[PDB]
C-alpha cells in the first residue's frame, strides 16, 4: 500500500 | 544484487519399490534471483507431464520450488533433475539415488 | 499445534522491454499454502490452493483480488522508485519481495507480527518487533523510513497484524481444523552404507511428518556432532508431509558410539535411535  | 546458487534434492515421495507407481520430486531451494529452469529426466530425456508449486521464499529471501511427476521406478531406468540458473556456468544434473 | 502462523509473500520481477513486472503472491497458514495470485495467469483472480479456503464467500474472493491487484501496482511503482534511489538503469531486471503475517499461540492470542521488504535479495526495510518503528538497511531505505514515519504506516500495519490478521488466522484454523491442527510425528529409521573398508555412512531418516519444524541431530558418545553432520534441508513429500535426513561418516566398528536424536511436536517424547542391524 505504501510507496517507497 | 545478492545471487545465491540453487540447492537441489531429487527423491521419491515413497520408498521406491520396483514396479509400484510413485512420485518423483525435485526440490530446488536457496536460489536468487527467481528465474530458473528445471527438467526431470528419464534416461537422459525430458519428462513431459511435470508440475511445480507456486514460487515461494524462505526467511533469508531465497526462493524454493517443488517439481514433481508420477512415475514407476524400475531396476534399470535412471532418473535425474536438470537445473539451470544464472549462477551456474552449465546446467547442473543431479541423479536420483533411491537411498537419499 | 502450540503456535500457528499466517504469512503472505509477494515477488515482483521487472521485465524491461517485455512489459510490466511479473507478480507472484502466495499465502500460507503454517506450512500449508492456501492462496495464490500470478500476474501471468489468465483469470486475474486470487485462486484457492487448499480445500478449506473455498468455504469463503464470493465477497472474500472479490475483495482479496482487488487488494492483491492494488498491491501489484504499488510494487510496480516501488520498483521504479528503487531505480532512482539506487541510480540504476531501466535496462536491468530487479526483484522486490515483501512478506507480512502474524503468529498466534494455541490460546488464540497474538504473539508476533512481521512486515518487511527486500530489494534484489537484500533487506530493505522491516517493521521492528514492537511494531512501532522501522529497521532500514541502507541510505535509500532511510528515505522510505522518513516518509513512512510521517504517514504513520507502522500504526496502520500494527492494527492490521494484531486485528484482521489474527481474526483471519483463527477462522482458517477452524475451517481447516482437520488438516491444519494435526501434528503428525515422523516415522524414523536408520540406514547403513559402507564407503570403504575404513568408513561407513549412518543415515537417520524422518518421514511423513507435519508441521515442517523438526530437529535431527547426531551424537557421538553423548556429544553433538554438529561439526560433522551432513544435514539436508527439510523437503516436501508432495502429499502434505515433510521429509528430512541426517548422516554421519563413521569409522568401521564404531557404529555403537553414535545415536540419532529426533525432536518434533508430534512426538510424546524425543526419540533416540541406534544402529541395530
Ligand atoms: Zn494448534
Ligand atoms: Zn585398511
Amino acid at each position: 500500500g505504501a510507496n517507497f | 544484487a545478492i545471487q545465491r546458487t540453487p540447492k537441489i534434492q531429487v527423491y521419491s515421495r515413497h520408498p521406491a519399490e520396483n514396479g509400484k507407481s510413485n512420485f518423483l520430486n525435485c526440490y530446488v531451494s536457496g536460489f536468487h534471483p527467481s528465474d530458473i529452469e528445471v527438467d526431470l529426466l528419464k534416461n537422459g530425456e525430458r519428462i513431459e507431464k511435470v508440475e511445480h508449486s507456486d514460487l515461494s521464499f524462505s526467511k533469508d529471501w531465497s526462493f524454493y520450488l517443488l517439481y514433481y511427476t508420477e512415475f514407476t521406478p524400475t531396476e534399470k531406468d535412471e532418473y535425474a533433475c536438470r537445473v539451470n540458473h544464472v549462477t551456474l556456468s552449465q546446467p547442473k544434473i543431479v541423479k536420483w539415488d533411491r537411498d537419499m | 499445534a502450540g503456535s500457528h502462523s499466517m504469512r503472505y509473500f509477494s515477488t515482483s520481477v521487472s521485465r524491461p522491454g517485455r512489459g510490466e513486472p511479473r507478480f507472484i503472491a502466495v499465502g500460507y497458514v503454517d506450512d500449508t499454502q492456501f492462496v495464490r495470485f500470478d500476474s501471468d495467469a489468465a483469470s486475474q483472480r486470487m485462486e484457492p490452493r487448499a480445500p478449506w479456503i473455498e468455504q469463503e464467500g464470493p465477497e472474500y474472493w472479490d475483495e482479496e483480488t482487488g487488494k492483491v491487484k492494488a498491491h501489484s501496482q504499488t510494487d510496480r511503482e516501488n520498483l521504479r522508485i528503487a531505480l532512482r534511489y539506487y541510480n540504476q538503469s531501466e535496462a536491468g531486471s530487479h526483484t522486490l519481495q515483501m512478506m507480512f503475517g502474524c503468529d498466534v499461540g494455541s490460546d488464540g492470542r497474538f504473539l508476533r507480527g512481521y512486515h518487511q521488504y527486500a530489494y534484489d535479495g537484500k533487506d530493505y526495510i522491516a517493521l521492528k518487533e514492537d511494531l512501532r518503528s522501522w529497521t532500514a538497511a541502507d541510505m535509500a531505505a532511510q528515505i522510505t523510513k522518513r516518509k513512512w514515519e510521517a504517514a504513520h504506516v507502522a500504526e496502520q500495519q500494527r492494527a492490521y497484524l494484531e486485528g484482521t490478521c489474527v481474526d483471519g488466522l483463527r477462522r482458517y484454523l477452524e475451517n481447516g481444523k482437520e488438516t491444519l491442527q494435526r501434528t503428525d510425528p515422523p516415522k524414523t529409521h536408520m540406514t547403513h552404507h559402507p564407503i570403504s573398508d575404513h568408513e561407513a555412512t549412518l543415515r537417520c531418516w524422518a518421514l511423513g511428518f507435519y508441521p515442517a519444524e523438526i530437529t535431527l541431530t547426531w551424537q557421538r558418545d553423548g556429544e553433538d556432532q554438529t561439526q560433522d553432520t551432513e544435514l539436508v534441508e527439510t523437503r516436501p513429500a508432495g502429499d502434505g508431509t515433510f521429509q528430512k535426513w541426517a548422516a554421519v561418516v563413521v569409522p568401521s566398528g564404531e557404529e555403537q558410539r553414535y545415536t540419532c536424536h529426533v525432536q518434533h511436536e508430534g512426538l510424546p517424547k524425543p526419540l533416540t535411535l541406534r544402529w541395530e542391524p
